[PDB]
This record gives structure tokens, C-alpha cells and sequence, in this order.
């Protein structure tokens, strides 16, 4: 046997290599440079047509499996890593893909929350998924995922980039070059995706509970005279060479506050959690609760682990999860690999596994018989 | 909790209802278009049309597989993985936990009352899933009225429209002198 | 390919997927009769080699070193190979000036030998979860086994015998509070230049580090040699064993490279009418052929067509001489003086022939594209013949239908 | 233009010998060490400098407007000196074009307004796109196509790069005569 294929697509980053390695070969943006266009089209997009969609992995799946992995795709087996609800149709094609075009010998669609769980070691936990479309978070107890208590919000990446899209815009003063050292607004009608990513990395972080309060009391001004703490030094980050942006120290530190808002609902990254966890059995709990597992690269955001537990911890002595969830131990496991490399590291550890990998895999002879991937929707 | 498995079936087709006002469209949805099949492992087999529904915005959604498999879930609740026995095994055990001589008379008179047995071919179905469950060459008639949803009113409207009730309520100035039990010992 | 516009005039593909692709990209299928896309055809892999240093490694060594070149190494900050500096040894780019000493390894003594990249932080800590899951998975093996031969053997279960070391890996500590974001990160102005952009944090994806110090250079990362193979057709192309500083073929085989490649040598008015002159090359020595067929009506795939070409033409015979032929050097009766043709053909020089399409342009807004099928003669030379020893008649005969989509500037 | 090339109307004024076509308002100072054993097109206004250098060029090589050739000084601990350059056979140098490369392969594409760095090797049946920016000291393999101000591999050419450059380049060369 060879060792089998990790590949795991998602909307802003793929995480590539082979299986029994310390992390992924290759992680590159999720996107397709075709002849004619001059922004390069996203190729996981859900709710379009099957043909489009199948043009756009096809596309994909090559650069793959031969420009950034060098190996034969008939040779060796897949274990495509996608998270739970992941939708029908999308999944349906990626496998349709994998076996028509390419002939891969067998697929094994792994939920990116149990593989998670497997790179720790410990059987049990509870596994946030803060990822670019949607945070979604799925209570794992001994191998089986408890779908009854299931939780998302769309509260990750696109939802924050949005966040700072806007607020650049209110407080815009660039320095185009051209008499435009005094604060110009607006010059540029929209900013380019790829360049607020950069901006959220660099400049912007996750502050303080204390200091996060008083932040989200501050910009509502709640009957208060000019009641917020002091921000950071304003950061100048260039655009497209000439025009230099002056970054506002305010944005940096408010624009984060959009996932850890309450907004009346009572809905927050913090939340879905407690929400989950108080739906789950009530055997289950006290060792959910211990064992919490934060994946996805939106929680790489620095000081993104230490706000979200103190959260937590807030929104325990709250009334409503005081009575379930008040004498709870709350615990973070830190996973081996990198938060964005955690998902991946487990479909690693489960593909090195060749005697059970074969079994539990869908053979490509079974999928040319029936025409029919199974799924946790009835069969 | 139907509504609550739509949502997530609607994701799973990949239409997010996130919000806690766009859960009462999932609940349109759900009212609107939602048909129990008679066989389910036969209509999963067989190719979908699609239906659309149209939104409060105006934008358009095609429903698919998880028209018919949401509701499934009151007649089977362990697929989704919630441990309770099942609206035709609530109805038989109730009538085999009873004394036998009242058995036969009891599945000859079953009454469907509220809004969860409006759902399309609901009685097609639990006539199917009951006659399998109860013994053979009994006879089963589920006698539903035309106003499932307001039945349950309009029998307190005829309740105390009658002299009896009269007698049967528990006035002010008994639940001060009487104590807290007056409500409870009266109910029945 | 570029500087021409080869990127306009397309020919179409047979099977279930049909495909508008230029001749130059596109392959003709010796073993049976239709040119396939590459797109359509499978790929395969062949060789590896590093694009600064040529060298061809083996397909065995790569898996070893993680398809990396271990002499060569790419530039963390900008995406260039990195060159050997001395002073002894510094490594530093061309592009920018990042050197080596800038995140601070130390110069080593040997040139290529002493440079490394350190080990993986979670390599230990990985070995031991693999062979607790791989003793955990053995055991769900030998239980899936036995159940199964039990099913197939169906003696329900009968007790004929007696029925019925250990690895323990220890679950991970949880910590009770996480490290919080240092107090600095409050009141310190932030150097764009010192904390690294997203780009070249996921490059080194094993330990992404925020810092630009604690970025190291990774090792340059190997290119791949491309062989193709069909579905119905067995072969089709390959490359050389030494690729690295190589442009020859073993298997030469092109769509260019068999089926007459059609060109638009003169571009007439645009404005509801015009009469447009095109070139139709042979390839193979001696070979016939015509474009005859106006593409059917309402069959082919021809909704992309905007314009009705008469090209009301009947077959001419063109033949390729590979030699260095002076200008006008014979002239030939039966091939060029005998069918004139002043309407319809243009010119006629050595493998060369214009022909006049009479298009309809304007019939939509703009973008105007015609749809016409070219036939030829394909000496296929299925059957086995050493230097053409078979007549190849019937192979001759064979009239191969290629339908062209040549679409105008407009 | 749709696979077809265009005609160009040379004036009266070129050098034109042995095949060997080069513009008079086009200076290539050091004709002594700079040699064209083919029939070369060096278009107006395009500099070949002689400094210490050995510029061979291919049977048809094209060289467009505004363009330079000049050789890189090899920074040697023995001795600095300017390493000679050898463009290939077949070689195409786009308009206004920058190259400081020591060794161009044959059947090669170099595209408008990009610089070439300093040493830079070039293999044959190879293509760089227009203002893109070779860094000093690089190669470039065979059928690539190098890009973006880094000058990193953008995507592979099509397979028939080497019989159909020879149209290209011989068109070019037959279809450019005199007005
Ligand atoms: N190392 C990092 N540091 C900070 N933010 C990151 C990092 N890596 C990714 N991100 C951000 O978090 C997001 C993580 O998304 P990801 O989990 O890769 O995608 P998906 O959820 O589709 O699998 C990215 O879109 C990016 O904005
Ligand atoms: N026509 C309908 N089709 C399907 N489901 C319905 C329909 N009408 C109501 N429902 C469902 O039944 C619910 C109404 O329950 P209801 O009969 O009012 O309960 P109760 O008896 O406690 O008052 C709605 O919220 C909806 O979920
Ligand atoms: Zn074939
Ligand atoms: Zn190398
Ligand atoms: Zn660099």
C-alpha cells in the first residue's frame, strides 16, 4: 500500500500533503487564476450549478496533484476532510470529481470536528470550528458525534472581513501621492479581499474582556461622556504601491468586537458553546466541558483563546447558564499542530491507519455499481 | 424540534436560517411545504422535483430531499439521534397500557388534535406505522376533525359555556382562605 | 502561440465532453480516429527536478526529502531561489536584499553540507499517537475479520473452541488559563516590515511563525515533467529520462502535428459585410483534403455561430515538402495550375492555400464567430507496416470530420 | 492577429547583408566582438553593446524596438569581468525589452518592457510575459512561463512550442520587407 492523500477544501484556505507527517506539504488560497478573468473565481461556492462547480474542482484537484503534490492520482487513496453539513450537492460533486476524472481508488469523507479530536488523543471533547464562512461548534463524546446538539453563527472570517471593510470606509484617510497627504476619503470605491485579510493579520487583535466591555459600551454611547479606553498607535499600511492608508487605532481593536457582541439575541463566538453545552445529555456535561478544543484559523487571531475563555467564564455567571453550567471547570486543550492545521493533522493520523482506512473508505467499484455516497441525511 | 431539524437540513441543501427571525421562515417553510411519504427509503431513491419557495425578501429557495425527511423525525427521532419512542409508538403504547378490554375500543375511537398532525399525508402514514405495531385484524379509525388547531379551544368554549363549569372553577376569595392546593385538587 | 493569436480559432472534441480548444494545446489519437484535449486525456508522472538546480531525482528519494531539492533554497519573503554569498557561507536573494543573518543563522563552514532546516516541534508526540490508533485499528481489523467469516462460514456462532501487551498513550493535559495577549501589544507601534504578511506565514505551514526572525528559509520546492494518457487509447505522449535542459519529445504527437492547422492570414471590414482570406497548411507529407461542410443546421454545438460562411469550395490537394525550398523554385500542373480556382483560392505556395469565406457579419451586436467543419485524409497506419510496406488505402480513404469555430476580432 | 501575421513596411535605411537585417538607427557599439551568423532582425532604436562580450545569435532571431542586449559583469574573487552572452536560435526579444542574461536558450518568447537580472540563465522552448522582472542569478526551465515582479512559475506552454515557434519567428523575418 501507499500513503493515502489529505486533501481538505474550504472557502478561503486548502490544507494539502500525505498522511503520518507532522503538518500539510502544502495550504494555499482556495482559488483558480482562468484565462480572461483578472480576479481569480473562488472554487468552493455553494448554491450554483453542478456542471460550473465541477469545472472549477476539476480545475482545482489538478493544480493539486501534480503542482503542489507530486504523485499519480490512480495510484493512492483520498481522505477528504469536510466539516458536518457540509452542503449535498457540493459533496456529491467533489466525490463525482475524484472518481470519474481522476479514477482515485477510494474516498473517505471524515466530519473535520472528529479528526479534531483525534490529533489530542483524548476520546471525548467539545470542538469550535472558527472558520471563514460560518464558526460552527459540535459536541464529539467517544467517537460519535452528537448532531441533536449542534451550533453555528456567522461569526468567522468573511462576517469579520466585512466588519473591517466597513469601518476602514466611515474613518478612510489615505496618502495617494498627489496632494493627498492631507486625509483623502473614499478614493478606492471598495477594497480587495486579499488586502483586508493582510490588514486583520498585521494590524488588528483581540483585546482584553475588561477592556472589550468598555469598547462595546463606548462606540453604542449608553447615556456616557467619552467612556473608552485608550487605543493603539494609528498603523500605516500601503495599497497598491503610492497610496499608504493610515489605519486608525480604534478599528484595530473594535472590529473583532462583532464576534464577541451580544446584540440582544445573546448570540456570540462565546455563546454557542454554552448554548450547545447546556443542550447536550446530562451525563455528558462536566466531561465536555473539561475538554474544549479550539480549531480554525480565526482563532489564530492573537489573544483570540484567552478572551473567548474569560467570555465563557462571564456568561456562565449570567442567569440563564447559571443554573445548568455554574460549577463548571472550563479547560482548553492546545492541539499539537497550528490551530489552521489541526483538522488536517487528524485525516493524517487516520490515513496512516491502512488496515481500517480500506474498510470504512468508499471503494470507487461501489460508487460506479450504485451512484450513491453515504451521507447522515437517510439512505 | 421539526423546525429545529429543518434548519439544519437546510444547511445541509445550503440555505443558513441563523438569525432567531429567520427561524420563523423555516417555520413557513415547514407549514407551507413538508409532505409525509408513505415509504421514505423509496422517495430518497427516487429523483426530487425541487419545489420552490419564495422568501419575505423575494429571493427563491429549492427545498429538495429535505421537504419530506425533516418531518420524518416525530415517526422515527432516533435518526437524528433524540432517545424518545415516536408519535405511533406514544399512540399504541398509551392504548396497550391500558386494561385490554378498553383496547380494541380505544384504537376505534383516536382523535388528532394541534397543528403538528396537519402535516400531508400525517394520518396516511400513522394508520400504516400503527396497524403494524397493534394487533392484527383490528380495527383502527383515526378520526380527525377538519379544525385540528382550534379543536382544542372551541372545547373549552363548549366547556364553559355549560352550568357545570360554574362549579368546577376556584373563586378569588377561595384560593385566599383555602391555600395553594385549591388550584391543584380542583383541576381534575 | 502567444504573440499570434492562437487563443481564437478552436477545434471541437468526440465523447462526453465536448471541449473549444486550439490546435497547438489540444492531441490527435494515433491508435483510433479522434483528436482529444487535455482536458479530456489522463495525466501521469513521470520525473522531478528542481527549477535552479537541473538535476533529475528519483521518484523514491523525493518522498524521503518531501519533494525538496536539498542544495537549493527559495527566499521566505519574496518567492525567488535564493544564491550562496561568501564573505564562510550567507544565503541572500536578488530581488530583495534578505540575507541569512538578518533572522540569525549562523555562516557555516561547508558550502551546501551545513544548512538544514530544524526539526518539527510535534514529531514525538506524533509517532506515539500513529502506533496507539495503529494497535487500536489491528484490533478492529481481527474483530471485523472474525465477524465476517463467521457471517460467510454461517454456523451461527457455534463454539467449536475456546473464544477470547497493551500500548496506553496518555490523554493531554487541558491548562486551566491560556496564555494572555502580552501587555506590549498596548501602547507599541507596529512595524509592518517586522510582523510577516499572510503569504509567506503559510508557506512554512509546520510552525507559521508572526515574527520575521523566527522565519526561516524552506528548501525550493521541485517541478513536475507531465506524461498524458487516454481512456480508449493506451500511450499517447511522453518525455526523456533527462528532461532537466531538454526540449525533445520520445513520442511526438500533437493535434498540429497531424490534422491541417487552419489560420485567418488577412482580416477584412467588420461592418455587416467583408470577404475573408484563410490559410489551410497540410503537416503530413502527402495527403488530400476540404472544407466543404457549412456545420449542418441546429447540430454540432453550433450556438456560439453569429455569421453564415459560405465556404462553397470543393476538395484541393496540398502536400508538405520538408526541405529548404527557394522562392517559386517548380511550378506543378495537376496540383496548382489545373484547379485555378481565382474566386475561390487566394494563393497556393508551398504547404499553403488561401481560400475566401464569404461571412454575414452584424447579424447579433458584436463578437462575430462562424462555425465550419474541415475534412482531410488521415493515413491512420493502424495496421502494422514497416516505412509505409502496407498500401494503407482504406486508412486513406477515411475522411475525418474536425469541427472549427474561427472567431473574427470584431 | 487570429493566428495570421501582420505586414511591416521597412524604409530605405538598413543594414541588410547576408541575410542579416539591421536598423541604422539602431546603434550596436562594439561591432568588432558582437557577431549574427543567421538572417537576425534588429529593429530601430535597440542597443548590442561590445563591452568585453561575444553576442552570438540564432539563424532567426527578432529583436523589436527600444530593446537592449548587454552582457553581466561575474562578481569573481580572481578577476570581475563581463561574462559573454549566447542568445539561441529562434530567439524572439519583444518591444522596449531589458536583458542583462548570460546564456538564452533557443525557440525562446522574452516578452515587452521586462527585465532580465544580472547572470540570469535561460533554457530552450521557454516564455516570460510582459513587465515582469527576472531577479539576478535565475533559471527559468523548458516549457514554463515566468511572471509577476518576483518572476516566479506562473503555468506551463503548450507541448508544440518548438515546431510552432519556427513559423513565428520565419513569418515574421518573410513577412517585414522593405516599402
Ligand atoms: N495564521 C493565521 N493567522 C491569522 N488569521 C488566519 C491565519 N490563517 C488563517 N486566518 C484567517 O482565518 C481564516 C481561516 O479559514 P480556514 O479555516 O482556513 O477556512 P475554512 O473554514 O473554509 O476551512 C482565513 O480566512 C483567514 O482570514
Ligand atoms: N397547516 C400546518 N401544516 C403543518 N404544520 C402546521 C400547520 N399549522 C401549524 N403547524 C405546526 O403546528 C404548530 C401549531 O401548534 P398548535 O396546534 O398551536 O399547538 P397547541 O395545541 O399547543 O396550541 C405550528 O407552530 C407549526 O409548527
Ligand atoms: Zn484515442
Ligand atoms: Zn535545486
Ligand atoms: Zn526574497
Amino acid at each position: 500500500e501507499k500513503t493515502a492523500v489529505v486533501i481538505d477544501l474550504g472557502e478561503a484556505f486548502t490544507k494539502c500533503g500525505f498522511a503520518g507527517e507532522t503538518g500539510p506539504r502544502c495550504i494555499i488560497p482556495s482559488v483558480i487564476k482562468k484565462a480572461g478573468m483578472p480576479k481569480p473565481i473562488k472554487v468552493v461556492q455553494y448554491n450554483i450549478n453542478t456542471e460550473e462547480l465541477y469545472s472549477y474542482l476539476k480545475e482545482f484537484i489538478h493544480i493539486l496533484y501534480f503542482r503542489h503534490l507530486l504523485v499519480n492520482p490512480r495510484d493512492r487513496r483520498v481522505v477528504v476532510i469536510e466539516s458536518v453539513l457540509c452542503p449535498s450537492h457540493f459533496r456529491e460533486t467533489l466525490t463525482r470529481v475524484l472518481f470519474k476524472y481522476f479514477e482515485v481508488p477510494s474516498v473517505l469523507l471524515a466530519p473535520s470536528h472528529l479528526m479534531a479530536l483525534l490529533t489530542l488523543g483524548i476520546n471525548s471533547a467539545m470542538v469550535l470550528d472558527c472558520g471563514y464562512r460560518e464558526s460552527l461548534v459540535l459536541p464529539i463524546y467517544e467517537g460519535i458525534p452528537v448532531l441533536n446538539c449542534w451550533g453555528a453563527l456567522p461569526l468567522g472570517g468573511k462576517a469579520l472581513h466585512k466588519e473591517l471593510e466597513t469601518q476602514l470606509l466611515e474613518q478612510c484617510t489615505v496618502d495617494t501621492g498627489a496632494a493627498k497627504e492631507q486625509s483623502l476619503p473614499s478614493v478606492m470605491g471598495s477594497i480587495p479581499e486579499g488586502v483586508l485579510e493582510d490588514i486583520k493579520v498585521r494590524t488588528c487583535f483581540v483585546s482584553d474582556l475588561t477592556r472589550g466591555l468598555k469598547i462595546q459600551a463606548a462606540k453604542f454611547n449608553i447615556d456616557g461622556n467619552t467612556e473608552r479606553p485608550s487605543p493603539p498607535p494609528n498603523v500605516d499600511y500601503p495599497l497598491d504601491g503610492e497610496k499608504i492608508l493610515h489605519v486608525l487605532g480604534s478599528i484595530r481593536d473594535s472590529v473583532v468586537e462583532i464576534l464577541f457582541e451580544q446584540d440582544n439575541e445573546e448570540k456570540s463566538v462565546a455563546t454557542l458553546i454554552l448554548d450547545s453545552l447546556m443542550q447536550c445529555p446530562i451525563d455528558t456535561r462536566k466531561q465536555l466541558a473539561e475538554n474544549l478544543v479550539i480549531i480554525g484559523g480565526t482563532s489564530m487571531l492573537p489573544g483570540f483563546l484567552h478572551r473567548l475563555l474569560a467570555e465563557i467564564r462571564y456568561l456562565v455567571e449570567k442567569p440563564k447558564y447559571k443554573k445548568t453550567l455554574g460549577t463548571k471547570t472550563f479547560r482548553i486543550h492546545t492541539p499539537p499542530a497550528k490551530a489552521n492545521c489541526v483538522a488536517w493533522l487528524g485525516g493524517a493520523i487516520f490515513g496512516a491507519l491502512q488496515d481500517i482506512l480500506g474498510s470504512r473508505s468508499v471503494s470507487k467499484e461501489y460508487y460506479n455499481q450504485t451512484g450513491r455516497i453515504p451521507d447522515w441525511c437517510s439512505l | 424540534d421539526v423546525s429545529r431539524f429543518l434548519r439544519l437540513y437546510l444547511r445541509k441543501e445550503g440555505y443558513d436560517f441563523h438569525s432567531s427571525s429567520e427561524f420563523e421562515i423555516v417555520k413557513a417553510i415547514k407549514e407551507r411545504a413538508c409532505y409525509l411519504s408513505i415509504n421514505p427509503q423509496k422517495d430518497e431513491t427516487l429523483e426530487t422535483e425541487k419545489a420552490q419557495y419564495y422568501l419575505p425578501d423575494g429571493s427563491t429557495i429549492e427545498i429538495g430531499p429535505s421537504r419530506f425527511r425533516a418531518p420524518e423525525l416525530l415517526f422515527r427521532p432516533d435518526l437524528i439521534g433524540e432517545e424518545s419512542e415516536g408519535i405511533h409508538e406514544v399512540l399504541v403504547f398509551a392504548i396497550q397500557k391500558s386494561d385490554m378490554d378498553l383496547r380494541r375500543t380505544l384504537f376505534s375511537n383516536i382523535v388528532l388534535s394541534g397543528g403538528s398532525t396537519l402535516f400531508k399525508g400525517f394520518g396516511d402514514r400513522l394508520l400504516s406505522e400503527v396497524k403494524k405495531l397493534a394487533p392484527k385484524d383490528v380495527k383502527i379509525r383515526i378520526s380527525a376533525p377538519q379544525e385540528r388547531l382550534y379543536s382544542t379551544w372551541i372545547g373549552g368554549s363548549i366547556l364553559a359555556s355549560l352550568d357545570t363549569f360554574k362549579k368546577m372553577w376556584v373563586s378569588k376569595k377561595e384560593y385566599e382562605e383555602d391555600g395553594a392546593r385549591s388550584i391543584h385538587r380542583k383541576t381534575f | 502561440a502567444s504573440l499570434l493569436q492562437s487563443e481564437r480559432v478552436l477545434y471541437l472534441v468526440q465523447g462526453e465532453k465536448k471541449v473549444r480548444a486550439p490546435l497547438s494545446q489540444l492531441y490527435f489519437c494515433r491508435y483510433c480516429s479522434e483528436l482529444r484535449s487535455l482536458e479530456c486525456v489522463s495525466h501521469e508522472v513521470d520525473s522531478h527536478y528542481c527549477p535552479s538546480c537541473l538535476e533529475n531525482m528519483p521518484s523514491a528519494e523525493a518522498k524521503l526529502k518531501k519533494n525538496r531539492c536539498a542544495n537549493c533554497f527559495d527566499c521566505p519573503g519574496c518567492m525567488h531561489t535564493l544564491s550562496t554569498r561568501a564573505t564562510a557561507y550567507y544565503l541572500a536573494c536578488g530581488f530583495c536584499r534578505w540575507t541569512s543573518r538578518d533572522v540569525g543563522m549562523a555562516d557555516k563552514s561547508v558550502a551546501s553540507g551545513g544548512w538544514q532546516e530544524p526539526d518539527h516541534p510535534h514529531t514525538q508526540r506524533m509517532n506515539k499517537l500513529i502506533e496507539y490508533y495503529q494497535q487500536l485499528a489491528q484490533k478492529e481489523k481481527v474483530e471485523r475479520d472474525r465477524k465476517k467469516l463467521a457471517r460467510r462460514r454461517n454456523y451461527m456462532p457455534l463454539a467449536f473452541s475456546q473464544h477470547t501487551k497493551e500500548i496506553k498513550i496518555e490523554p493531554a493535559q487541558a491548562v486551566d488559563e491560556v496564555e494572555p495577549l502580552p501587555e506590549d501589544y498596548y501602547t507599541r507601534p507596529v512595524n509592518l516590515t517586522e510582523v510577516t504578511t499572510l503569504q509567506q506565514r503559510l508557506l512554512q505551514p509546520d510552525f507559521q511563525p508572526i515574527c520575521a526572525s523566527q522565519l526561516y528559509p524552506r528548501h525550493k520546492h521541485l517541478l513536475i515533467k507531465r506524461s498524458l494518457r487516454c481512456r480508449q487509447c493506451e500511450h499517447n505522449l511522453s518525455k526523456p529520462e533527462f528532461n532537466p535542459t531538454s526540449i525533445k519529445f520520445k513520442i511526438q504527437l500533437v493535434a498540429v502535428n497531424y490534422i491541417p492547422e487552419v489560420r485567418i492570414m488577412s482580416i477584412p471590414n467588420l461592418r455587416y459585410m467583408k470577404e475573408s482570406q484563410v490559410l489551410l497548411t497540410l503537416t503530413n507529407p502527402v495527403e488530400n483534403l476540404t472544407h466543404v461542410t457549412l456545420l449542418e443546421c441546429e447540430e454540432g454545438d453550433p450556438d456560439d455561430t453569429n455569421s453564415t460562411a459560405k465556404v462553397s469550395v470543393p476538395p484541393t490537394e496540398l502536400v508538405l515538402a520538408g526541405k529548404d525550398a527557394a522562392a517559386e523554385y517548380d511550378e506543378l500542373a495537376e496540383p496548382q495550375d489545373f484547379p485555378d480556382d481565382p474566386d475561390v483560392v487566394a494563393f497556393r505556395k508551398a504547404n499553403k492555400v488561401g481560400v475566401f469565406i464569404k461571412v454575414t457579419p452584424q447579424r447579433e451586436e458584436g463578437d462575430v464567430t462562424v462555425c465550419f467543419k474541415l475534412k482531410h485524409d488521415f493515413k491512420n497506419l493502424a495496421a502494422p507496416i514497416r516505412p509505409v510496406e502496407e498500401a494503407d488505402p482504406g486508412a486513406e480513404v477515411s475522411w475525418l470530420t474536425q469541427h472549427v469555430e474561427l472567431s473574427l476580432g470584431p | 492577429m487570429e493566428l495570421g501575421e501582420l505586414l511591416y513596411n521597412k524604409s530605405e535605411y538598413i543594414e541588410t547583408a547576408s541575410g542579416n537585417k539591421v536598423s541604422r538607427q539602431s546603434v550596436l557599439c562594439g561591432s568588432q566582438n558582437i557577431v549574427l551568423n543567421g538572417k537576425t532582425i534588429v529593429m530601430n532604436d535597440c542597443i548590442i553593446r561590445g563591452d568585453l562580450a561575444n553576442v552570438r545569435v540564432g539563424r532567426h532571431c527578432v529583436v523589436k524596438s527600444r530593446s537592449v542586449i548587454r552582457p553581466p559583469f561575474k562578481k569573481f574573487s580572481k578577476g570581475v569581468a563581463f561574462f559573454p552572452l549566447h542568445i539561441g536560435d529562434h530567439v524572439f526579444i519583444e518591444e522596449d525589452c531589458v536583458v542583462n542574461a548570460a546564456q538564452i536558450g533557443s525557440y525562446v518568447h522574452v516578452g515587452k518592457n521586462c527585465v532580465i537580472g544580472r547572470r540570469c540563465v535561460l533554457k530552450d522552448c521557454c516564455k516570460i510575459l510582459d513587465n515582469t522582472v527576472l531577479p539576478p542569478e535565475t533559471v527559468v526551465p523548458p516549457f514554463t512561463v515566468f511572471s509577476g515582479c518576483p518572476g516566479l512559475f506562473s503555468g506551463e506552454l503548450p507541448e508544440c512550442t518548438q515546431e510552432l515557434m519556427i513559423d513565428v519567428t520565419k513569418s515574421y523575418y518573410q513577412k517585414f520587407l522593405p516599402l
